[PDB]
């Protein structure tokens, strides 16, 4: 895994050394170059994983979210330049070496074969996050916001810390090889139920998780584009991956504590999509929208079904697509009207028919349209509920209904609408903006030609 | 001869690639391609085993 | 850059205080009234009438006819629910509880009356389609291990 | 078509890009 | 201020506002992007070999079931270890 | 506000709409038509503003259980068949700076007299703000009513986009 | 729907035309530019129902503020012509 | 057999290679539009050819081609599902889609989008064709939306008409809802059983089946515009006539009853489903006529007057008809179409004028106009030996001649008569009477293209109907025995309509004036349900959503 | 007769049946003129930016600002131990939740059994 | 459009063939 | 799809009817049939040969991996990779295997029931008696597992069952 790690360290240089005026494209170029050797690491087989060494390693389930992070810093990029045009040089390489950091972190987190070094990594990957969102942030309303990360680390990280600390100690190792192994039945007691609730807190935060969501909506109305698309593609994916490999050692407890995470999400899916109609802002309306989706992941691994795990795997993989594309979309038209207030432009159509294309093109597979793998694992995961339950499909079928009804509505309001007449700074998409979208959409459908690459560990 | 493009173009290499993929492709396969087996009338004859069906009793003779 | 006080705050609780407000939104004082102080905390804003855009008049020419909407205007708290797209509450052709009652008596008079009709449905005075093989029982799959109870129904 | 000329202009958004 | 790239270059881009720099960062996002990666690394992906041992399993199961449908076995046993091998308790 | 005399009017063509419809008939409609506009001569002459003022409310409250289940309405005015079906291909005028080049190549006579139509957009716009500085009484103007130009040359005021507005059918 | 073109002196006659059936006005007496109310000796009520026929004449719904002022048949040619965009 | 099955595939994919084009080259813009309609000419062609060779051979293939996706003991591939119904289906949607494609070639020639609006049509049939032919409901499912999605776009082709966006979400909305049953039925044959293939669906023969069905009749109430989901189907008479024609009058409206009759062998041994589809038709197909007495819009009527249509097609399936419903598919869409058509011929020469009481003295002025409308509407109403007739005297055979409920016969009569009612008063409008369109005549039909367009659909319905029945090889048994009254009950009770509409709208001449009438306005305003329930529902979801 | 039509949120009365119209007194009179000058200046203000060739953007309307400032309610307005609301209205929103925790589980706790006992159908179920 | 072969009228029966 | 055996496929034999023709009109299918014959098939064949030929000059195969059994988790020892690992392995394959088993008899079951049609109920009693085989002894070895399935598991519910089932049997004696 270090054929990745120097590589992207190597941008650090280049980002620095290079010339004035190919700081963007000499990062960019090997940037793209590098996501391609990522494609390498899908050299998976039937019945182990790949081990490289002790300190990092990626079975099926690791793969499509490395390509994914690999894949998305380039992208970033793109979209950046144009609101740093303005700034001065030695910022830019600042900026420039977060993401590059924040994708080593990334990468050699999903890679770990230690989940201590995992929880190392995790409360690393959130320092680059901070600064990006802080430091070039959209806003100064100066909302106060910290008692949320504050009791991230009160109700998660820092309780996640002791029993990660205190399994080893009982089991002997940390290493998930070891644990798939050496688990042990955790037979019902209150500590076990404290236990329980410290390695999975810190990662239901993260998802997010309904009624523990209030940062996200105010996180991406700050976050600048660059920021904002490695959140909702890669940082939300986080706990998911976390909580697939954890839950590895926390049954049978799960057997019913994980009622009123379940509970949460599937009444949770349907009051953030009624929400979003209301919504009153593109980025807004599209953060509580990934409340909604990254709802449907919580309760798949829950349940840890055979079904739920192969859907959990896409639906993280199509979000990840979606969103960043949405925002990368919504954040076009910031770049001519300067505001996120879905009314103040619409009737777009009229003037930016190709953006026009994506923005019918995104919508389509948002709401999971066939045979799109918005929807195959969508569709996946409502089946599984339907063995754990019954009932759960009038949650699902009204969840897709809504998701469907604002989906569509958000792109009636503004495409599908009379131009504004005093708005007179409405020119011609740039090649930048279309290409951007273009590398989002297109991918999204082709792996819909060949879903074994992210059926997940179970296939 | 604009309705000659058509002919072959459009209509006659699709059915080339079809067929050739069909006859290779998917023939080659099992139960990929499963037909209802053939109907089976009084009167008629099997080429195979130059099978008969024996005729139908005859009928009480109404009218006709 | 757009000044603190031309925001919207708090409850107003006396008229002194609630004459910016009217003002602030071009509201004058009479027009303008807010939510009752109360948990709600929906703020200085007003309470403006629960109507639709289609109701106001579309012939004037406005900055923009497409919402019904003219620059400088308050905007209903939920005018975006309110839009010409969305729900409509003009005047409607024919009495409210009626025109929900006029629904209720057909669809209601139709789901029990099939219930009647399904004690007595309507048919024709024949017997069963007869059928050979003991009741096509060999035909439908039936075990050839166990013979079915013998069936011969005869002529007539 | 119907009528010869009759030719009116087309405001259109610019397309070349 | 939002300046546009339409004037001081009529066809810029969207890359940058240098007439000369933007064609360059505009053929590598087009080249790596998507005549390398969403062009081979579309192709490479199509012929990965016998990914997670998919083909091999099908193969591998037609042969097991010839031998019991010949012989008469059972098409899959019941248990899935030996009765032998689990070594009773008490 | 728009006085009752005025209101009186509002429901004299708007209520033959409706009887037209039921008409359908065109013997029948001018039959008909001649049986309301009859009714309106009942009191027609009556100049009792009291009265008046009290011979327009049974109107509002006879009308309401006569109107139409359907009633007609036209193509083009608000509600109707090709009610701004057309707004999806109207396109503004001031997006022409955006053209490309070559694009541009292709009409280059029509471009040319734009030059003036913006020029005088711009020289004539300073004293257009001096032009309603006489008849801008003081506590915001009264109404919206604009005048013309008092000179030779200019235009009036606030005009740029209705003369530029697109025309009805783009294509 | 081919082409179902406008034409100023073609609709001269349709709006004109429209006063040449009245049977409260000679035809003769009437002029292009003649005032309704002082130089046929009209009304508001009467002028009503010549606005109304307008609408069964070109097929187009005519707004009441604007209704009333058209007293003069070149301006109820300037509301279909420019209504319509018509210059020619 | 390779040849019977080679020359099959090439339709779906023939058809397809128009829409490849559109993506790629310049190589001859201004031609298009052309392209495609040949392109159905020529895949009409080659979908006769397997329509010889079925109905010799009746050689249902269900054809393989793919291995998609596995997951531990599934397998999803891109299949079809030769068989009856797409090889008797398929050529009936060409043929009217051959007379629509020219059709649109003329209406919509002011429209810059022309070659764009095409980019659409062609892609809906696609979708439509493999929806049919899908073996499989996955791939069902995928023609279940993209006949929704298709939709969306060409019911709002005209995306500034707030109409267009209200009512095209309107429908969305509704098929969604129909969705649910259909992910419902998946998921019941997952758990239950354990595979989206027919085959297994319907060998092993489910013993309790009620919930996947109970989820396919939901299917069909919002997809199909029945009751309870039906207000949307007229909804779509904000935008192109031609866009109407096809989608909602002869291919997308079908999807709700062709899922049923598709799993035909499982829904015959569960009369619960039965009798609410046979009641839930039963509601319809009044409620629809019952409105449609009264409706005073030339396309929306036609709407309705599908409405019913498709409303009593329900309990055809109701009283357990499986090809005999099929027939009322391909049989109502050949005139229905023509009638929007038609409809689109009035409107040519109208100018934009659709107000049913705007409309008059057409049978000389517009002869050619009046030439077709007489069959379709004597076909509707079921005339003897037309397109409309032979479904509706052979559909109440049984439904009369048969178990049914009481009351599900009672509307079944009651409304066949206001079948032709409403024809009379369009005939009479459209047709009878002086002219009462605007001042300026703009009339004028001396159109090629468009003679040719109603030249190919004006057949079909005549003789084409006639034609179909000859064919098609048994497959049940036709219940030729019955009272003499209950085989002509529909010859008894057909002239009725004609005669008590004609009662009703002759004695509307005479110079009385009119009288307001409840009962009037409850049929006139659609019953309320749409002017209540699309004003509530949207304020409870959306006022409430904010708490 | 007529039955004058119940004014409902969803139905807004016609405009020529409300009383307050038909009279236009002073205390009509002085409210209209006032309006329609408030609302001239604005557009007169207005229309300044909308027909000024040198504007190149968005203007910036002080009423969207404050519409869509007034949405973003966070904490500012509203008071903790307010019962009125608080009580009730945490309800909708902790309420249904429970009802959904008896919902599933009594289904489960009750499908648990039948199959310790195969009491449910099963034979051909595979997906879980 | 082959140079106005029908040539509307006004208030009168159409100018068929 | 080289070549591919069909014990595993069964596939009952087609008789295809002789046409005893008796209309005195000519059969128009005729026509088309020998067209494809030289226009379709030997073209498809045609150009097929020539694609042949060259694959018969340029030679290479592959194998087929067979894995030899290996000790069981009755063999391993509780808390030891090694023996674990390799029964897991071996568990997890001979498992997966066991997945298509399932797939290729569900593929019996579309052939006994699209082949011979109408005949479906009584021409498939061996196939749809032989498919409840499979699905007793697949659904018995490996269902209820859970997400997070390991040869424990399955051992400890073979254990499970078993021990049911012992006590029912000595209960009858
Ligand atoms: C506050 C105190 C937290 C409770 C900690 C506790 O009581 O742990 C006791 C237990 C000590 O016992 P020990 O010797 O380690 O092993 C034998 C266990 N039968 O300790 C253990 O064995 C395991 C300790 C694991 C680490 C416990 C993490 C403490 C936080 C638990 C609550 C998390 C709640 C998260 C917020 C939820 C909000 C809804
Ligand atoms: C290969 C040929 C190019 C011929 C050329 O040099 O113009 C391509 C380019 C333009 C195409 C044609 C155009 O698309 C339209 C032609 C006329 C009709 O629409 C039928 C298809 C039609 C016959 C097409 C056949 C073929 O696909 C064509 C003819």
């Amino acid at each position: 895994m270090l054929k990745y790690i120097i590589p992207t360290i190597m941008l650090m240089p280049l980002t620095w050394l290079s010339k004035n005026n190919m700081i963007w494209v000499n990062s960019t170029a090997h940037s793209l170059l590098i996501s391609f050797t990522s494609l390498l690491l899908m050299n998976q087989f039937g019945d182990n994983s790949l081990n490289f060494s002790l300190l990092f390693f990626s079975d099926s389930l690791s793969t499509p979210l490395l390509i994914l992070t690999m894949w998305l810093l380039p992208l970033m990029l793109m979209a950046s330049q144009h609101h740093l045009s303005k700034e001065n040089l030695t910022r830019k390489k600042l900026f420039i070496t977060m993401l590059i950091s924040l994708q080593l972190f990334l990468i050699m987190t999903f890679t770990a074969m230690e989940l201590i070094l995992f929880y190392i990594l995790f409360e690393a990957t959130l320092v680059p996050t901070l600064i990006i969102i802080t430091r070039w942030g959209n806003q100064t309303e100066r909302l106060n916001a910290g008692l949320y990360f504050l009791f991230y680390t009160l109700a998660g990280s820092l309780p996640l810390l002791v029993a990660l600390i205190y399994i080893q100690n009982t089991v002997g190792s940390l290493n998930f090889l070891m644990l798939q192994y050496w688990v042990q039945p955790v037979h019902n007691s209150w500590s076990n139920v404290f236990m329980w609730l410290a390695c999975m807190m810190a990662f239901m935060v993260k998802m997010p998780l309904y009624g523990l969501h209030l940062w996200l909506p105010k996180a991406h109305v700050e976050a600048p584009i660059a920021g904002s698309m490695v959140l909702a593609a890669v940082l939300l994916k986080l706990g998911g991956y976390g909580m697939l490999r954890i839950t590895l050692i926390l049954n049978p407890m799960t057997d019913f504590m994980a009622y009123p995470f379940i509970m949460l999400s599937l009444w949770g899916m349907i009051m953030t999509s009624s929400i979003c109609l209301r919504q009153t802002d593109l980025k807004s309306l599209i953060a509580y929208s990934s409340v909604s989706h990254m709802a449907l992941v919580i309760v798949a691994i829950l349940i840890q079904t055979p079904w739920s795990y192969m859907g959990a795997t896409a639906l993280m993989i199509a979000h990840g697509l979606t969103s960043s594309m949405l925002f990368c979309l919504a954040n076009s038209n910031y770049e001519r009207i300067h505001s996120r207030t879905m009314i103040l432009a619409r009737g777009l159509q009229t003037l930016l028919p190709l953006m026009a294309t994506w923005w019918l093109l995104a919508s389509l597979t948002n709401l999971a349209l066939p045979p799109t793998i918005n929807l195959i694992g969508e569709l996946f995961v409502v089946m599984s509920t339907f063995s754990w339950s019954n009932i759960t499909i009038i949650l699902m079928g009204v969840n897709m209904v809504i998701t469907a009804l604002y989906s569509l509505y958000m792109l009636i309001m503004t495409q599908r609408g009379k131009y504004t007449y005093h708005i007179n700074n409405i020119s011609p998409s740039f090649t930048r903006e279309n290409a951007l979208m273009s590398l989002h959409i297109l991918p999204l459908l082709l792996l819909t030609l060949n879903p074994k690459i992210i059926l997940g560990p179970l296939y | 001869y604009r309705h000659s493009i058509f002919a072959f173009t459009h209509v006659l290499i699709p059915v080339w690639i079809i067929h050739y993929y069909l006859k290779y492709h998917v023939t080659t396969k099992p139960y990929t391609i499963v037909e209802k087996k053939p109907r089976i009338f009084p009167g008629d004859t099997i080429l195979e085993t130059g099978e008969v069906i024996p005729p139908m009793k005859e009928f009480p003779d109404q009218h006709h | 850059h757009i000044t603190k006080d031309m925001l919207p705050g708090p409850y107003p609780k006396t008229p002194e205080e609630r004459a910016a407000a009217a003002k602030k939104y071009n509201m004058r004082v009479e027009d303008y009234e807010p939510y009752p102080d109360d948990g709600t905390g929906y703020g200085d804003y007003p309470k403006l009438p629960d109507r639709s855009q289609q109701e106001r008049d579309p012939w004037y020419d406005w900055d923009h006819p497409d919402l019904r909407l003219n620059w400088g205007e308050p905007m209903h708290w939920d005018l975006d629910m309110y839009i010409r797209n969305r729900v409509d509450t003009s005047p409607t052709p024919v009495n409210w509880n009626l025109m929900c009652k006029h629904l209720f008596g057909f669809v209601a008079f139709m789901l029990f009356m099939f219930w009647v009709g399904e004690t007595y449905p309507a048919y024709q005075p024949v017997g069963p389609k007869q059928y050979p093989y003991n009741n096509l029982y060999l035909e439908r799959g039936g075990d050839p291990n166990k013979e079915p109870e013998p069936v011969v129904h005869y002529e007539i | 078509s119907g009528d010869h000329g009759k030719r009116l202009f087309i405001i259109k958004p610019s397309g070349f890009y | 201020e939002d300046e546009n790239l339409y004037e001081k270059n009529p066809d810029s881009h969207g890359y940058d506002k240098d007439p000369a720099v933007d064609i360059w960062n505009m053929r590598v996002v087009f080249f790596f992007g998507f005549s390398i990666v969403l062009v081979l690394g579309s192709t490479f992906v199509a012929y990965l070999p016998d990914y997670r041992m998919q083909e091999w399993a099908r193969r591998e199961a037609e042969r097991l079931v010839k031998y019991r449908e010949a012989h008469g076995l059972p098409i899959m046993e019941s248990n899935c270890f030996d009765p032998s091998k689990i070594q009773l308790p008490e | 506000y728009l006085t009752h005399q005025q209101k009186v009017l509002r429901l004299y063509k708007r209520a033959l709409r409706h009887l037209e419809s039921w008409c359908i008939h065109r013997d029948k409609y001018r039959y008909f038509a001649c049986l309301l506009r009859a009714r309106f001569d009942e009191h027609k002459n009556e100049k009792d503003m009291v009265k008046a003022t009290q011979l327009l409310r049974e109107a509002e409250e006879e009308f309401w259980h006569g109107q139409h289940p359907q009633p007609y309405i036209f193509p083009e005015s608000p509600g109707g068949t090709s009610y701004e079906r057309y707004e999806c291909y109207k396109v503004p005028e001031w997006c022409l700076d955006d053209w490309h080049p070559s694009e541009k190549a292709m009409y280059p006579d029509y471009f040319a007299k734009r030059e003036q139509w913006k020029k005088l957009r711009r020289e004539s716009w300073e004293r257009e703000v001096k032009q309603l500085q006489e008849e801008t009484p003081v506590g915001g103007p009264r109404t919206e009513a604009l005048p013309p130009a008092r000179k030779q040359g200019d235009l009036p005021p606030l005009w740029w986009h209705i003369v530029t507005r697109p025309r009805e059918r783009p294509m | 729907s081919d082409a179902p073109p406008l034409t100023l002196e073609g609709i001269k006659d349709r709006v004109l035309y429209v006063l040449k059936l009245y049977d409260k006005i000679d035809p003769e007496k009437l002029s292009v530019n003649s005032h309704f109310m002082k130089d046929l000796g009209l009304d508001s009520l009467d002028q009503v129902e010549i606005i109304m026929a307008m609408e069964d004449e070109f097929g187009f719904e005519i707004p009441d503020i604007d209704a009333e002022k058209l007293m003069c048949p070149q301006e109820i040619v300037d509301y279909i012509a420019d209504k319509k965009d018509v210059y020619e | 057999m390779n040849m019977f099955s080679s020359l099959s595939l090439v339709t779906l994919l023939l058809l397809t290679m128009p829409i490849m084009m559109m993506s790629f080259n310049t190589y001859k813009p201004s031609n298009y539009p052309l392209y495609v309609k040949t392109a159905i000419s020529y895949a009409f062609i080659t979908s006769m050819i397997p329509t010889m060779m079925f109905i010799h051979s009746g050689q249902e293939l269900i054809i393989s081609n793919w291995h998609w996706l596995t997951i531990q003991t599934l397998k999803l591939s891109l299949s079809f599902k030769m068989d009856y119904f797409s090889m008797m289906f398929i050529p009936v949607a060409l043929f009217v889609t051959w007379s629509i494609m020219e059709f649109s070639m003329w209406y919509m020639y002011s429209d810059p989008n022309i070659n764009k609006f095409f980019k659409y049509l062609l892609l809906f049939l696609i979708t439509m064709l493999i929806l049919v032919t899908a073996n499989n409901l996955f791939q069902l499912f995928i023609g279940w939306e993209g006949v929704g999605i298709m939709s969306f776009l060409l019911i709002g082709w005209w995306y500034g008409r707030a109409d267009a966006n209200t009512a095209a979400l309107q429908a969305i909305l509704y098929n969604r809802i129909g969705d649910i049953g259909f992910i419902l039925a998946m998921a019941w044959f997952l758990t239950n059983l354990n595979t989206w293939d027919l085959q297994q669906i319907f060998m092993l023969n489910p013993s309790d089946s009620n919930m996947p069905l109970i989820g396919l009749a939901l299917a069909a109430t919002g997809k199909s515009a029945q009751f309870g989901l039906h207000p949307w189907l007229p909804s779509a008479m904000e935008g192109p006539t031609p866009v109407s024609a096809l989608l909602h009058s002869s291919t997308m409206v079908v999807a709700g009853i062709f899922l049923l009759i598709r799993f035909y062998p499982l829904t015959e041994n569960n009369k619960y489903i039965q009798s609410i589809t046979l009641c839930l038709g039963a509601i319809t197909t009044l409620f629809t006529a019952m409105c449609a007495l009264t409706q005073n819009d030339i396309k929306k009527i036609i709407a309705f007057s599908t409405s019913s249509q498709l409303g009593l097609m329900m309990v055809t399936i109701g009283i357990n008809q499986p090809y005999l419903a099929f027939l009322h598919i391909c049989t109502h869409a050949f005139f229905k179409a023509m009638l929007f058509m038609c409809s689109g011929s009035i409107i040519h020469s109208l100018n934009d004028e659709q107000d049913i009481r705007k409309m008059g003295g057409l049978f000389k002025a517009m002869p050619f106009t009046t030439t077709a409308l007489i069959v379709g509407s004597l076909a509707l109403t079921g005339m003897p030996f037309l397109t409309g007739f032979y479904s509706k005297d052979l559909i109440i055979e049984a439904a009369n001649t048969s178990y049914t409920n009481a009351w599900a016969l009672l509307m079944t009569l009651i409304a066949t008569s206001f079948t032709a009612i409403y024809s009379t008063r369009i005939i009479f409008f459209a047709l009878l009477g002086q002219p009462r369109f605007p001042t300026l005549v703009n009339i004028n039909e001396n159109n090629p293209l468009l003679i040719n367009s109603i030249k190919r659909l004006l057949i079909g319905s005549l003789f084409a109907g006639y034609i179909i029945s000859n064919n098609i090889p048994p497959t049940t048994i036709p219940q030729m025995t019955m009272p003499y009254y209950l085989k002509t009950t529909a010859l008894i009770v057909t002239i009725l309509g004609f005669i008590l509409a004609l009662e009703i709208s002759n004695m509307t001449k005479n110079l009385k004036y009119h009288y307001p009438s409840n009962a009037f306005k409850f049929s006139t305003l659609l019953g309320y349900f749409p002017t209540i329930m699309h004003r509530l529902a949207p304020y409870m979801n959306l006022s409430m959503s904010q708490k | 007769s007529f039955p004058k039509y119940e004014a409902s949120r969803l139905s807004s009365l016609p405009t020529t049946l409300d009383p307050a119209e038909y009279d236009i007194s002073s205390e009509t009179r002085k409210a209209q003129a006032e309006r329609l000058a408030i609302r001239s200046r604005l557009k007169r203000e207005y229309q300044l930016q909308y027909y000024d060739p040198s504007r190149r953007g968005v203007i910036e309307d002080p009423a969207l600002v404050r519409w869509t400032y007034a949405r973003s309610a966070n904490i500012y307005p509203n008071f903790r131990p307010n019962t009125k609301t608080s009580l009730l209205g945490a309800l909708f929103g902790i309420g249904p939740l429970v009802f959904w925790y008896y919902v599933f589980k009594t289904d489960r706790d009750r499908k648990e059994k039948l199959i310790q006992e195969g009491k449910l159908d099963r034979t051909f179920n595979i997906s879980y | 459009g082959g140079g106005a072969h029908i040539e509307p009228r006004y208030r009168q029966f159409p100018q068929l063939t | 799809p080289d070549s591919w055996d069909k014990d595993v496929y069964p596939e009952p034999p087609r008789r295809t009817p002789a046409p005893s023709p008796q209309t005195s009109l000519p059969n128009p299918i005729t026509y088309l049939t020998k067209a494809f014959d030289l226009l379709v098939d030997r073209p498809v064949t045609l150009v097929r040969e020539f694609i042949e030929r060259q694959h018969a000059k340029n030679k290479y195969y592959y194998y087929h991996r067979e894995f030899r059994r290996v000790p069981d988790i009755t063999e391993c020892q509780e808390k030891d990779v090694l023996c674990m690992f390799e029964a897991e392995m071996q568990w997890r394959r001979d498992y997966k295997v066991d997945q298509e088993i399932v797939n290729i008899i569900q593929e019996r079951l579309k052939a006994c029931q699209q082949r011979e049609g109408e005949s479906h109920r009584q021409n498939c009693a061996k196939e749809l008696e032989q498919f409840t085989q499979v699905v007793k002894a697949y659904q018995d070895r490996y269902h209820d597992l859970g997400a997070h399935y390991s040869a424990r598991k399955c051992l400890a519910k073979q254990k499970q069952r078993m021990l049911a089932e012992r006590k029912a049997a000595k209960e009858a004696a």
